[PDB]
This record gives C-alpha cells, structure tokens and sequence, in this order.
C-alpha cells in the first residue's frame, strides 16, 4: 500500500508538461501561423499535429481517467476570449488555472461533467476565429479516449464530438471565404475522426447510414477542398466499402480524376492497397502486381503495427495467380511470420506443381482463408497448376507420352492432350509441339528475339518524366 | 440498377423510377453511370411528361461523373421542374458553369457584331435574372454589379442601375473597377 | 507512422540418387 | 388483402401470357409501395418478401423466355432487395443460388474478373453451406482444357437448377471461343484427332471451323504454314517509330534544356 | 550572303554536299567513333559510378560536379542523325 500509494504522484506530472503544451506550443503557434503566412498553408503545425496525435495513439494518449488533471478539458475548451487583445487576458488564465491546479485536487476526475464542458465554448460565443482550435479543444481529450473501449455512456459524447465535427462540416461547407487555410488542418484532424466515425460506428454494426453522409462530405468537398480531403475520404470510403458490398470497383472508375496531388505520403500508397484489392478483383495481373508492390514498397516507416505486414501477405497474392512466385520463408518478420503461417505453405503449395499438395493445404488451412477473406481463387488456382504443371514437364521433358504426363496433369487423355499446350500457347507458355497417333509430346523451342524496344524506348519516357518532376519539385521548393 | 425498371413500355414505371433516384441516389450516384444511354430513351421521348425529372436525374449522375457542360445541355432539356428545386449544393456548381458559358456566349456574340448571333435559351438566361433577384431582393450592389459585369449586356445591366435606393455616386468608381479590369 | 493504414489492425537428394543405379 | 398474388408461384405458367398478367399485378405492387422507400414497419416489407418469391420464379420465367432485358431486371430488383439499407429479410430458399447460379453462367462463359466481384460482396456467406461453386470453376478449368469432354460429362450432371437458355449461350461463347483461343497459334496435328477436338462423329462443325481457321486443311492431319505464322521481321518497319521516338523525345530534351 | 559564306563552314559546303557528305560516311566508319564514344562511355561512367558513393562519404557536395555531365547526349544527337538519314532510304531506295 505504501509503494502503490507513493508512485501515483510521479507519473502525472509528464502529461501535465507535454500534454499541456502540446496543443499550446501547436495550436497557440498555429495561431500565429494562420495570421500570416499563408503560404499557403504551410502551417507546419498541422504535421506537428500528425506528429503529437501519432505520439499520444501510443502513450500516454490522455483519457480514458488516469485520474490525473482532468481539468485540462475546460482549460483550452473555454476563455477565447473573446476578440485576440482580449484573447491574452486569457491566455494568462491559462497560468492562473496551472497555479489552481497547482493549489487544490486539480478536478482530476471529469466523467460526466464532460457534458458542460464539451458545451462550454458554445456557451462562449465565439472563438471566434479558428474553428480548427475548437474542434481540437474538445477533440483532443475524446479522441485518444475511444481507444479505451468502455462501451459505457461514453460512447455518445464521442457522439457529440461527431456533432462538433459536424458543426466543423458545416463550416466546412461555408467559409471560405476564402482561402481556408485552416481547412487542410481540417481535412487532417477531420479524417482521423472520421476513422473514429467508423470505429465508434463499427461498435454495433456496418455505418451505412455514414456512407450516405461521407457522400454527402465527399461530394460536398468536390471540387474545392478534395485536395488532401478527397484521397482521405476516398480511404474511408474504401476500407470500410471493402468490407460491406457493392458496386465501388466500378464507382471509383467515375469517381477517378486520380485524385491528384497524393496527400500525405503512405495514405495514396494505402490507397493503392486498399484499391489494390479491387483492381485485383479484375484480376489483370499487371496491373495489380504493379498496384500491390507499389502499396507496400512506397510505405515507411512503420512501427505499428501488421497492417503493414498485411499489405505484403496480400500483395503476391497475384502472383501466386501468375504461375511463379519465390519463396517467402527468408522475409519473415518475428510478427508477419506468425501471422501468415498457413499462408506460408500455401504459397509453397503454389510453387510445386502438385495438386494433392495444394488442396490438403486448402483443406488444412480453409479456416485462416476465412480469416483472410480470400478464397474464389483458391479454387480456380487449380487451372494455374494444370498450366504451370504442363509449362513444367513439356519444356522439362524431351518427348513425354499423354499417358505418363497424365498423372501430374491428371487427366491428359487422347483427346484434350491437343488443348493444354495449345490453349497454352493462347495464354504464351509453351511452344511445344505434338504430333498425336498414341499419342506423345515433343517440346522443342526455338526463339530469338525481343528483349529490346519496349524497355528502352519506354527509359526514355521514364526517366525524362520523372526528372520533370523532379524539376516539378526543387525549382518549386526554393520559397525560402 | 433502378434503371431496368425503364425496359417496361408504361410510364408509370418510370416516373417509380426517378422517385426510387431522387432519394436513395446517395449510394447509386455511380451505379447510374452505364445505364445513362438507357436514360436517352427517355430524354428523347417527347411523348413522356417526366422526361424533365429524367434530365434531373440524369444531370445528377452526370453532376458525380464529373460532366458540368453536358449536365448544363440536360439542365436546359430538364424544363420548370430543374430551376425550382435547389437544396445541398447543386446550385453553385450549375450556376458558375451557366454564368461562365453565358458570358462567353454573350461574348462570343458581341464580336460579331451584329446578326448570325447562336441560339440562347430561355431557361439559361431565364435563370440569370431570377436568380439576380436574389442580388435584387437582398440590396447587395457589390455582387449585383458583379454579375452585371459579367452579362456584358446592356440591358439589365441598365436595370443594375435602376435599382432602389442609393448608390448615391456609386456608378462612378464601379466605372473605376471596369476600367481597371476592362479588357 | 502511427498515422493512418496501419493502427487499424527432386530434394537434395542422396539416398534416391544412389538408388538409381541398382533398381534397373 | 388484395393479392392473389402467389396463387400463380406454384403452377408456374403454361405460356407467357401468365407472365404478363403477373407483371401487371406485379405493376399493382409497384403502384402502390413500389420498391422504396419505404422503411416501416417492416409488416410492409411483408408484400416485399411475397415479392421476392414472384421475382426469383419471374427470373425463371424470364430466362425461361430467354428475353434478357427481363432477367437483369428482376435480377438487379433481387439485388437492390438484398443491398437495400436494411439487411434482414426472411431467408428466401432461391437466395443463395440466384448468386452462384448466374455466376455458374457469369464464369462459365469466360469472364474471370466478375467472378470475383461477384462473390466480392462478403465471404461469409458463400462460405458457410449449399456451394455450387466448385462446377463452374473446374468448368472453367475444363474450358482452357479444353472439354468438350469433361464438360460434356458435367453437361449431364449439373446442379443445375432452372437455369436453361443461360447455358444455351454459355455453349454457344464456348464453342466459338474455343475455336478462337486454339489458333493462332500452334503446331502441326492429325485428323482422328481434330475429330476428338469437336468430337460428335463428322459434325459439320468440323467443316464450318477447318473453314474458318485456315490455318490449313491437310488430308489425314492439319499444319500451321506458312509459316508460325507471317513471319515478323520486323525489318525497318519499327525503324520510322524508332525515328519519331526521339524526334518528340529530342523536343523533350530542348524543353528542359 | 557573306555572312552565309562562311557559315559554309559550320552548316555545309553547298548548304548540300557536307551534309550529304555526312550522307555519305553516314554511320560509316562513323561507328568506330562511336566505339570509342562507347570506350568513352565505359571509361567516364566506371568513374562516374563511384562518385555517388564518395559523395556519401565526404557528405557530400565537393563543388563539383566532375562534368561528367552532357557530353554522349550528343552522341545521342548523332543517333538523331542515325535515325533521320537512314529514314531517309526509304525514300531513296523506293521511287
């Protein structure tokens, strides 16, 4: 009891430090930041945002209770106030509040008195200036406080700072005018918690009511703010219309312009994961090998944690579809390993060009298909290993015999001996030739070609593009 | 896919059809997209009453395709039940693509000078001055002037001027921002 | 990042080689 | 109340006049709730549910008549039924097929994209029982086989169920996209062979394709000449492009400069 | 037309014969010049190859850069002239 009771001093004082000026030295310097310049944007506050909201998702967040200075909801919360000359009278009652905290209990507990608080900036009327300020006053304690998971009355003040959000969409619907230079730190606080729009919706069930309504703000968006606004909401559209059909393959086709620019970093790689998926429901191999790489390839740093690593556990997914995929056992991470451990001897199953191999680990690995959510092509990868079986033994055998390749390939009788190489060829495996009396296969080859102009012509457009923007880029980062 | 419903010969069908659209459209904004030429059928069909409400509809999955100068071609063949509904945002969009193509044409038209001048809809410069009566009715003469700019006629312009009240002196320095952007 | 994507969730062969020879 | 509605659902029709009729009660429903939106109170989704049922068998009876404007018709109502905002419906017995059994069609006449998109919807559902979904694939594997053979086998034993003229045009895309996935190109083959190609004894069809190939007509076996085929060079041809390339690519190079 | 007369030097004799004399040798023995444009290919950029490395250890700039830079681009631009006088045999040799 002693020891117990004498470390729950220690901790608070570090979120009393950081956790203070967080949003003071970010939000009080971004105020600044919005008064001028402007340019244009930028605004390295909202990064820096990023930067204290990604620090708190690990520790220490905030709330939840911790029973440690609940009084900062009411601090940033309240006293605008009002007008800026005014504003500094209270930016001392900042001071003034450390010093009765400092003094008395400090209000560490809040609970249920979030329901004044979280109403008290519309009992000041107004901010008025910076509707980014309010929405993060009252965001800041709430959205770290959904990774609790309480499920207890909570859940609809988490609901009220949707409502807040909402009063920030309307707001996002008006003014402008013009230049909104807080609206991009808008899109940004505005995503995450449209991620926890999702979150707190997929409590119960599927959002669909919020899909009408993320239509209503990603159209609403369109075409003025889409930049950064729109490749968010296009992820919260995805993710969750992955999981709840239909029709978003095709939807995204019109929806495409691109969107340019890709905002911010990892999110149009994400993106590319996320849509991945879809043009891999096309199933063109090209393109979806292309997309899959270029989702995990052009995203660090990491950590955390496996979604991460669940972008690569899908990506050679294609590839196992194309006929020939190495083997994977040298990439395994002490986490990604564990994960895809069925997965790993499926992609073995798909090297080797047996059939019993492949369904037993069909059968055997059935129930983590379900927890991966793919399965169609398990099936149907039955045909990859009838073409890359006879892509095996017709250029691996000098003249095999339709009776003694049938046990690989299964059936092989007289007749459909024609069309496995044939039907081959109109899919370019093998050229191999076979005059059919018993019958047997003769796999010659000869080819001398290619391996030339696509690649270097395209160098050409390749390298001079990218220089182009890469032009694009310094001649215009040189503002300062 | 609530456009199969138009396969069937009787209107009625339709006009269930556009009242399953106008509502549930949220989710189906891009679920109308390949079905569109299915829509033509009955915006070429003079013999239906609701083909209105079909450009409606039509300009609405063109609105989320991306089409603006299209979605103003079925604006125009979308008749008195287009103009009179505005909710959401479907106004500025429209409006700033009928501003924009009007005064261009108006422009268009005064380099000629005179004679072989394009056809103008009723509709497209029906909306210009009702919707100025919002400019009119609100007593605003910084956006009222604005769009009288814009118009580069001289005729409700001249009603511009005309308006209530005062705008003592104000045409003198409007003169100033004419001049200073004139072309 | 923390942000975004992420937070949300023949053989060798010796004996059958040798083998070889002596079963025909 | 109003009805008779399903008085018709379990003696079908005799002709399409039945149909019709039932399209005009049907019309009835439609004037009255029609599709939506109409939340309730889902004792008014009752008559939606008695729908379905009339839909699924209007589904056979517009494959029946083989009229495909009808089918996607009542198969896009069947869908927005079940993607309508509110998911709970009393499960229907046709449900579940009305999914794979146009998928049967959908890849069994080669479309390998639309499979996936199709069951794309949520795998729970097409995992847990009733899966027809193991015939079309090993079809389609059979396709690129190619049968003929094994398909002729699996067109003896199908599921099926009440889906006919789909499968009258899934042979028919497959009988003419066998002939164009054989050649261009392959290799030198015989006769009793060809005539395992299209089976039956001596169709005709063998004759409408040797035609139609060309290809070649050999007696007693068939050649690729001449030769492989036309020979690509490609000699200077690709040379004019060759100039063009860096003739613009030289003008992107005075663009930077 | 004495300003032209001198720029018979760096255009052509006749403003045609060097030109066609560039027709003539035409890739020619104008490939052994490319060999050793070639031989200057593999001669700069092996050492080219390791001044992105040094870069990374003196960190970085020298001021530099080697220059090193452009010169086989025009050898390119003579693969312009590859390109263009040999696209130009198919207007000699047909008709």
């Amino acid at each position: 009891p002693p020891g117990g009771g004498e470390q729950e001093p220690p901790p608070p004082p570090a979120p009393q430090d950081v956790e203070m000026k967080e949003e003071a030295a970010t939000g009080g310097g971004s105020t600044g930041e919005a008064d001028g310049k402007t340019a244009a944007a930028a605004a390295e506050h909202s990064q820096r945002e990023l930067d204290t909201v990604t620090l708190e998702d690990i520790k220490e967040h905030v709330k939840q209770l911790e029973k440690a200075v609940s009084g900062k909801e009411p601090r940033f919360v309240l006293r605008a106030l009002r007008m800026l000359p005014s504003t500094s009278r209270r930016l001392n009652h900042y001071v003034l509040y450390k010093a009765v905290q400092g003094f008395f209990t400090s209000n560490n507990a809040t609970r249920d008195f979030l329901l004044p608080f979280l109403e008290e900036p519309m009992d000041t009327e107004a901010d008025l200036q910076f509707r980014p300020r309010t929405g993060k006053a009252a965001s800041t304690p709430l959205l770290p406080e959904v990774e609790a998971y309480l499920q207890l009355l909570v859940v609809i003040f988490m609901m009220n700072s949707k409502r807040y959000k909402e009063a920030q969409k309307i707001s996002d619907d008006l003014m402008q005018k013009i230049s909104t230079q807080n609206r991009r730190a808008l899109d940004l606080v505005a995503a995450k918690c449209y991620y926890y729009h999702a979150r707190v919706y997929e409590f119960l069930d599927k959002l669909d009511v919020v899909r009408s309504f993320l239509h209503a703000r990603l159209r609403t968006a369109t075409l003025r703010h889409d930049a950064d606004g729109q490749a968010t909401l296009l992820n919260l559209l995805l993710r969750n219309y992955l999981h709840y059909s239909l029709y978003d393959q095709a939807e995204k086709l019109v929806s495409k312009s691109v969107f340019p620019e890709q905002a911010n970093n990892n999110e149009w790689a994400r993106y590319l994961y996320y849509t991945g998926r879809i043009k891999a429901i096309q199933l063109e191999y090209s393109e979806a090998r292309r997309t899959m790489t270029n989702a995990l390839r052009k995203a660090p740093q990491h950590t955390a944690v496996g979604f991460k690593q669940t972008v690569h556990k899908l990506l050679i997914v294609v590839e196992l579809l194309l006929g020939e995929i190495p083997d994977r056992l040298q990439f395994r991470q002490p986490s990604l390993k564990r994960s895809l451990m069925p997965y790993f001897l499926l992609t073995q199953a798909v090297r080797t060009g047996n059939l019993a191999k492949f369904n037993q680990v069909l059968d055997q690995f059935g129930e983590k298909f379900q927890a991966d959510g793919t399965y169609t092509l398990i099936i149907r990868l039955r045909h990859n290993v009838i073409k890359t079986g006879v892509r095996m033994i017709s250029l691996s055998y000098s003249r095999i015999s339709l009776a003694d390749i049938a046990q690989k390939l299964q059936l092989d009788s007289p007749e459909d001996a024609e069309f496995i190489v044939a039907k081959a060829i109109r899919d370019g495996v093998i050229e191999a030739s076979i005059n059919h009396e018993k019958g047997y296969v003769q796999s010659k080859e000869m080819i001398d070609i290619y391996s030339t102009r696509e690649p270097q012509l395209a160098f050409h457009q390749r390298i001079s593009f990218c220089l182009d923007i890469h032009n694009m880029s310094v001649k215009a980062m040189r503002f300062p | 896919g609530i456009i199969s419903l138009l396969d069937e010969d009787e209107p009625q069908l339709k006009e269930f059809a556009l009242h399953k659209l106008n509502a549930v459209v949220n989710d189906f904004w891009a679920e109308i997209s390949e079905s569109v030429d299915k829509i033509e059928v009955l915006y070429e069909d003079e013999g239906f009453r609701s083909r209105q409400f079909a450009a409606l509809v039509a300009s609405k999955v063109f609105y989320h395709l991306g089409a603006f100068e299209e979605s103003l071609n079925y604006a125009l063949g979308a008749g008195d039940l287009f103009n009179v509904n505005d909710n959401s945002e479907y106004v500025e969009t429209i409006i700033a693509k009928c501003i924009d193509h009007y005064t261009k044409q108006c422009v268009e038209n005064a380099d000629l000078p005179e004679g072989e001048k394009k056809p103008i809809d009723q509709r497209l410069e029906g909306i210009v001055n009702k919707m100025f009566q919002r400019c009119l009715d609100d007593h605003k003469y910084k956006q009222a002037i604005g769009i009288a700019l814009e118009t580069r006629r001289l005729d409700v312009f001249e009603k511009t001027i005309l308006e209530s009240n005062d705008v003592p002196g104000m045409l003198a320095y409007s003169l100033k921002l004419c001049m200073s952007l004139m072309q | 990042m923390s942000e975004k994507k992420q937070p949300v969730d023949l053989r060798a062969e010796l004996e059958k080689h040798g083998y070889k020879m002596e079963t025909s | 109340m109003y009805e008779q509605l399903k008085g018709e659902w379990n003696r079908k029709s005799p002709n399409l006049s039945k149909c019709g009729e039932e399209l005009g009660r049907l019309k009835l429903v439609l004037l009255e709730l029609n599709f939506l939106p109409t939340t309730g109170t889902k004792l008014t989704k009752q008559q939606l549910i008695l729908a379905r049922d009339i839909l699924e068998i209007g589904a056979q009876w517009s494959i029946l008549r083989k009229d495909i404007p009808s089918f996607e018709r009542y198969m896009a109502q069947l869908k927005c039924y079940y993607f309508d905002y509110k998911e709970q419906l009393p499960e229907s017995a046709y449900m579940h097929q009305l999914l794979g059994l146009n998928l049967l069609f959908l890849l069994s006449q080669n479309r390998v994209a639309e499979f996936h998109t199709e069951l794309e919807r949520l795998p729970a559902k097409d995992i847990q029982t009733n899966v027809y979904i193991k015939h079309p694939v090993s079809l389609e594997q059979y396709l690129m086989e190619g049968s003929y053979n094994k398909v002729f086998l699996a067109k003896g034993n199908i599921p099926a169920e009440s889906y006919t003229f789909f499968i009258d045009i899934l042979l028919d895309t497959i009988r003419d996209e066998i002939a164009g996935c054989i050649e261009k190109a392959y290799e030198k083959i015989l006769f009793t062979e060809a005539t395992r190609i299209l089976f039956f004894n001596t169709p005709k069809k063998m004759t409408d394709y040797a035609k139609k190939r060309g290809w070649v007509l050999g007696p007693n076996n068939y050649y690729s000449f001449a030769s492989q085929q036309q020979k690509p060079e490609d000699t200077t041809i690709p040379s004019t492009e060759l100039a063009k390339q860096v003739i613009e690519y030289a003008r992107q190079l005075e663009m930077i400069v | 037309m004495l300003l032209n007369l001198h720029k018979k030097s760096w255009m052509e004799g006749l403003t045609l014969q060097d030109y066609s004399e560039h027709c003539k040798h035409n890739e020619s023995v104008v490939k052994e010049m490319l060999e050793l444009a070639k031989n200057y290919n593999k001669a700069v950029e092996e050492e080219d190859k390791m001044t992105p490395e040094q870069l990374a250890i003196k960190n970085v700039g020298k001021q530099d850069p080697k220059r090193h830079l452009e010169e086989h681009v025009d050898v390119l631009m003579t693969s312009n002239i590859v390109q263009c006088l040999a696209a130009m045999l198919d207007t000699v040799v047909f008709k």
